[PDB]
């Protein structure tokens, strides 16, 4: 197959995502939830990883390791201390809210995901990270929680297999670093959100010191259903390392801003002008598109119109698929305005532990407000250029180059522009 | 935005704080929820519970904290002022958020956020003077297909345009609770132009069950 | 015998298991330059200049906690890791104060003593700096928070040997401010050693503040009669 | 019969400020016994 595309509603996972119908347990045991999971239970873990290896099932929390290697490194027997399954549900990035709907509307789908991932690496507990802000899908997430809780689905024998399994859940205080799997581990356990330094990786040495496996909510809630209709039914949609279904929030100067899964190798410019309604002003006037959020680089008009959205046809066109977060803008959008106030969402969002992200995000902010208002010379702009070649691949955690491929991006694709908005601001005031 | 605290004599060490018995059951609670030799943990969430005693945090709730949970109150300094969701200072009883990130900011954010410095009198970061408002400007909330949006006190109120937002404040010094939800025909994140994904009914279980399972 | 082998510059040597890069290049005899790492404290890794580059690998690693395994080569004096070096050292003196004729620190300062070595010769920096206010932590410590680089060697000595844990961190991104959150006074028995321990002027000795310069000073070598340690 | 045109996400207008730390207490009593490090604290 090399068309991809146009996804049937019967092949997708992620029912009831509009919360059109019932979130509670009786309206998701009648869509296919919590259906033969003793079953997978008393297969066990070896086929469940065997299962979710099939897949080519990658981590949709954004950086794409592959989900059965990630959750085959923890696979090993015990040493004495417990085992932990720790779902990041933080979506501090700008542009994703895709976890926050399978939250509110699609809990027990979480539930089982979580169940099924906690027996595939024999985790003891399962802790569920939401953010702070998120008051009302916890709130939704315990209730569900608590149903099957009394359903005996999980808790003591859980679902009639013998197994013990508990879920938590456990609210943030509104931060964006905490995201990152190391300082979420950090933020559990009641301290800083600062992340640790791998070696030793949380497969070792996780929460509590004990092992631990840190998973999307996206790449969870879609274990059980890799597991029952089988891995290569997950494998039949994409190219190849690129196989499954993805939630693409597609938002900005778009007509019509939604949530929508689709095929894992879907063109960019037939799913906007698809399920977004069209660029406001239609197809010609658009600037750019950023992918995945604000973690990935800008892409201008010429190359969005022949692309594809999967991991590989973005490292391709040197950007990234992120968090698959469609951020668009037309041609009435100050780029260098929008790149500023990403840098200085990164500067506002930034633990401060290690040295060049600590100084470098801050030069970066006062530079780029120098170029929105005008005041630079062209001679900065490489050096700025370099000030990202000095953040890169030299901090703990990767928001360093989270926020250094922006910067970048929008140099390569747009300095025209701002030696254009420099030259403008040195012929009118001097 | 001090980090550094003045003893004052409205923010002083003896400044009355204590938890009432059924928050001292839900904190037993948050305790037994985590392993044991690890009651630490127990900082993040009993602090926020603090919080919920009385909108802010004085430096009373902080010392109770730490002193209930065997830790230094340094620690409990340090949590208290790496997040941004702790109030140190005594905020209005609705606290107004407003988003604006990119994606937020592409869908006018900023004309809420002068509609609602126009009507409220006050700017960014200042209280009113009966106390009823705190407007300040956060980073992104997470429902940025709903842009611009705005996060009163727990809830959520978004696609919002200055008409909704006017609404949503004359409501608010009435008395009156607002529906937590968009104010634009759709409800969640479905387009507006119709739904077109997911018009097909469930399949139900036992659908495309593999067999050996 | 556990022992295993490992290259620093071509140069093969043993090593035990757990053995860090650093440790390493100490056997075979380089110093790699460091600022919040110390040998009698726990590894932070939070300053990043100990980045060395590990050969035939696309990634500079942090000397100071990585573990080392066979067949390593380590490239201690290479093109990359002396750029890293040079970045790494001009964020942190991107927001350094220019109060180096005022500083008791001036003739034994680490930084300047490593930028003199290891990094560049000019600053590219065409901002305005930040401004830390100050901190009071008794009559034996000056505290100067602006020449601060927020190395964290004052709370790990405060909690793993002074064992006071009143020292921490607060604050988030580049307001981040190292003190104790209160005015409180950080008396103990081994208060006065942070200003061993601080690598820039940022603690200094109250009673030595003003007096002297490192280079005229004559050491000599004696045994402290005060208590019965020796 | 199968309505599609409302939203069924209608509890979370009548939460309070303490619904999820009740929730929390009230699921509490069904949890397991949480392992022990053999310590009361890290500093002990
Ligand atoms: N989803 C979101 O909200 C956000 C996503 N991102 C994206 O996330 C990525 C950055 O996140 P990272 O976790 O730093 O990416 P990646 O470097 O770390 O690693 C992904 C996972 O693989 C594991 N792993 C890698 N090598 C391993 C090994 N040898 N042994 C065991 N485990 C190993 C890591 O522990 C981690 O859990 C970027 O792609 C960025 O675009 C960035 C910001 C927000
Ligand atoms: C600064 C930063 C913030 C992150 N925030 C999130 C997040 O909010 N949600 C998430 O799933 N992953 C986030 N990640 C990615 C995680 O490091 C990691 O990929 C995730 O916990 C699990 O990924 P997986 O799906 O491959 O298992 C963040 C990474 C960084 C560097
Ligand atoms: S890159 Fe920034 S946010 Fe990440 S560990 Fe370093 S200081 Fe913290
Ligand atoms: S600490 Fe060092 S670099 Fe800083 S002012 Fe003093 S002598 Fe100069
Ligand atoms: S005052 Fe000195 S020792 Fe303390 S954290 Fe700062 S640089 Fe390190
Ligand atoms: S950009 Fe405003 S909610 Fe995300
Ligand atoms: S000495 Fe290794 S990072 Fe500081
Ligand atoms: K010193």
């Amino acid at each position: 197959k090399t068309s991809f595309g146009s996804l049937k509603d019967e092949d997708r996972i992620f029912t009831n995502l509009y919360g059109r119908h019932d979130w509670r347990l009786k309206g998701a045991q009648s869509r296919g939830d919590w259906y033969k999971t003793k079953e997978i239970l008393l297969k066990g873990p070896d086929w469940i990883l065997g299962e979710v290896k099939t897949s080519g099932l990658r981590g949709r929390g954004g950086a794409g390791f592959p989900t059965g290697l990630k959750w085959s490194f923890m696979n090993k027997p015990s040493d004495g201390r417990p085992k932990y399954l720790v779902v990041n549900a933080d979506e501090g990035e700008p542009g994703t809210c895709k976890d926050r709907e399978i939250i509110r509307h699609d809990p027990h789908k979480l539930v089982e995901g979580c169940l099924v991932g906690g027996r595939a690496m024999g985790a003891r507990a399962a802790y569920i990270y939401i953010r702070g802000e998120f008051y009302n899908e916890a709130s939704n997430l315990q209730v569900a929680i608590r149903e099957a809780y009394e359903a005996g689905l999980i808790g003591k024998n859980a679902c009639g297999s013998g197994y013990d399994f508990d879920v938590f859940v456990v609210r943030g205080a509104g931060a964006y670093i905490c995201g990152e799997e190391t300082a979420l581990i950090e933020s559990i356990e009641g301290k800083q959100g600062k992340p640790r330094l791998k070696p030793p990786f949380p497969a070792d040495v996780g929460v509590f010191g004990c092992p631990t496996t840190v998973a999307n909510v996206e790449t969870v809630a879609v274990s059980p259903t890799i597991c029952r209709r089988g891995g290569a039914w997950f494998a039949s949609f994409g190219r190849e390392r690129n196989s499954g279904t993805k939630l693409f929030n597609i938002s900005g100067h778009v007509n019509n801003p939604c949530t929508v899964e689709e095929e894992m190798s879907v063109p960019l410019k037939e799913l906007i002008e698809k399920h977004a309604g069209g660029v406001t002003g239609g197809w010609d006037n658009l600037l750019a598109v950023i992918p995945g959020g604000s973690s990935t680089p800008l892409i201008p008009k010429s190359v969005c119109e022949t692309v594809l959205m999967d991991f590989d046809a973005l490292i391709q066109a040197q950007t990234g698929l992120g968090t698959a977060a469609v951020i668009v803008m037309d041609r009435s959008t100050d780029i260098v305005k929008a790149i500023a106030r990403l840098i200085e969402f990164y500067k506002h969002e930034s633990c401060g532990q290690c040295t060049p992200c600590r100084e470098g995000v801050d030069w970066m902010n006062k530079v780029m407000a120098r170029f929105v208002r005008g005041d630079a010379r062209p001679a900065e702009i490489d050096s700025l250029w370099e000030i990202s070649k000095q953040i890169e691949g030299h901090t703990i955690c990767a928001l360093g180059d989270g926020a250094a491929w922006p910067v970048q991006g929008l140099i390569r694709h747009f300095r025209p522009e701002l030696e254009e908005r420099m030259q403008r601001f040195a012929q009118q005031h001097q | 935005a001090l980090f550094v605290h003045r003893d004052t004599p409205k923010n002083n060490p003896e400044t009355p704080f204590d938890f009432t018995p059924e928050n001292y059951k839900r904190i037993e609670a948050i305790v037994k929820n985590y392993p044991e030799g690890h009651k630490a943990a127990a900082v993040l969430p009993v602090l926020d519970l603090a919080q919920r005693q009385n909108g802010w945090l004085p430096i009373s709730a902080m010392n109770k904290v730490a002193e209930i949970l065997q830790v230094p109150p340094m620690r409990v300094y340090e949590v208290a002022t790496f997040y941004t969701m702790y109030n140190r200072k005594p905020v209005g009883k609705y606290h107004i958020q407003v988003c604006t990130t990119t994606p937020c900011m592409l869908r006018n954010s900023d004309s809420i956020l002068e509609a609602i410095q126009k009507k409220l009198g006050i700017k960014v970061g200042e209280t009113t003077p009966d106390k009823l408002f705190t407007l300040i400007e956060v980073e992104c909330l997470g429902a940025c297909v709903n842009a611009p949006m705005v996060q009163i006190n727990d809830n959520y109120y978004e696609d919002l345009t200055p008409k909704d937002i006017e609404e949503i404040i004359d409501e608010l010094k009435a008395g009156k609770i607002p529906k937590p939800g968009p104010r634009s025909g759709r409800f969640s994140c479905e387009p507006a132009g119709g739904l077109t994904s997911l018009t097909e009914p469930p399949k139900g279980p036992g659908f495309g069950v593999q067999a050996g399972l | 015998s556990n022992l295993i082998e490992v290259f620093v510059d071509g140069q093969s040597v043993m090593v035990e298991p757990g053995t860090t890069v650093l440790q390493a290049c100490e056997k075979v005899g380089m110093q790699i330059p460091r600022f919040c790492y110390h040998e009698r404290l726990s590894v932070a890794g939070n300053c990043r200049m100990c980045l060395v580059e590990i050969e035939k690998a696309p990634k500079v690693v942090a000397a100071c906690a990585m573990p080392v395994m066979k067949g390593w080569n380590i490239l201690t004096n290479s093109e990359k890791t002396k750029k890293a070096r040079e970045g790494v050292m001009e964020f942190l003196l991107a927001n350094h104060p220019l109060d180096c004729p005022i500083c008791d620190q001036g003739g034994e300062c680490d930084l300047q003593d490593q930028s003199m070595m290891f990094g560049s010769d000019r600053s590219r920096f065409l901002e305005g700096k930040r401004a830390v206010e100050d901190k009071n932590i008794g009559p034996l410590v000056k505290t100067i928070m602006t020449r601060c680089i927020q190395c964290t060697r004052c709370i790990r000595f405060a909690s793993e040997i002074a064992g006071v844990d009143d020292l921490g961190t607060t604050g988030r991104g580049n307001d981040m401010q190292v003190g104790t959150y209160i005015e409180k006074m950080f008396m103990s028995e081994l208060s006065g050693n942070i200003i061993d321990i601080c690598p820039v002027g940022a603690l200094t000795s109250k009673p030595y503040a003003f007096t002297a310069r490192p280079w005229e000073t004559r050491k000599t070598e004696s045994i402290d009669v005060m208590d019965a340690v020796g | 019969p199968f309505d599609n045109t409302t939203y069924k996400n209608l509890q979370h207008h009548d939460y309070s400020t303490y619904t999820f730390l009740d929730l929390n207490l009230d699921l509490s009593k069904f949890r397991m016994p949480q392992p022990s490090s053999g310590r009361e604290s890290p500093r002990h």
